[PDB]
């Protein structure tokens, strides 16, 4: 029900694969939409519905 | 005065607080700091080139 929790939970997975020390420093910041595909940048409002469908899709399989 | 209080027992040849206090107070020698100022940029130029472009 909060935004900071969602930001941290989406940030953890990126560090689960690969990053560098320079990424932690400098700008980066937890605010993140450009790191995603261009599809989110250009059309942002439309993407949330599809994402929220897919998440519910995979939870039941698990 | 803690430094001299400690050093009063340092007569014996046993085993940097002074330097820490000196650097913290703001009394270290600062002759020729411009060279260090340019050395800093020379050493960290690459990271700037990494996370920004126009400034480079």
């Amino acid at each position: 029900s909060k935004q900071d929790v969602i930001d941290r939970l989406r940030s953890y997975s990126d560090l689960g694969r690969g990053a560098a020390t320079a990424l932690g420093t400098a700008k980066y910041y937890t605010g993140e939409l450009a790191v995603r595909s261009p599809f989110t940048k250009v059309l942002n409002g439309t993407t949330n519905y599809l994402l929220d469908a897919g998440r519910q899709g995979f939870l039941s399989d698990i | 005065d803690l430094v001299e209080t400690l050093m009063n027992k340092a007569g014996d040849d046993g085993k940097t607080l002074r330097d820490t206090l000196k650097i913290l107070t703001g009394r270290a020698r600062r002759d020729g700091a411009d060279d260090a100022a340019f050395a800093t940029v020379m050493r960290t130029m690459t990271d700037l080139a990494f996370f920004a472009k126009n400034a480079y």
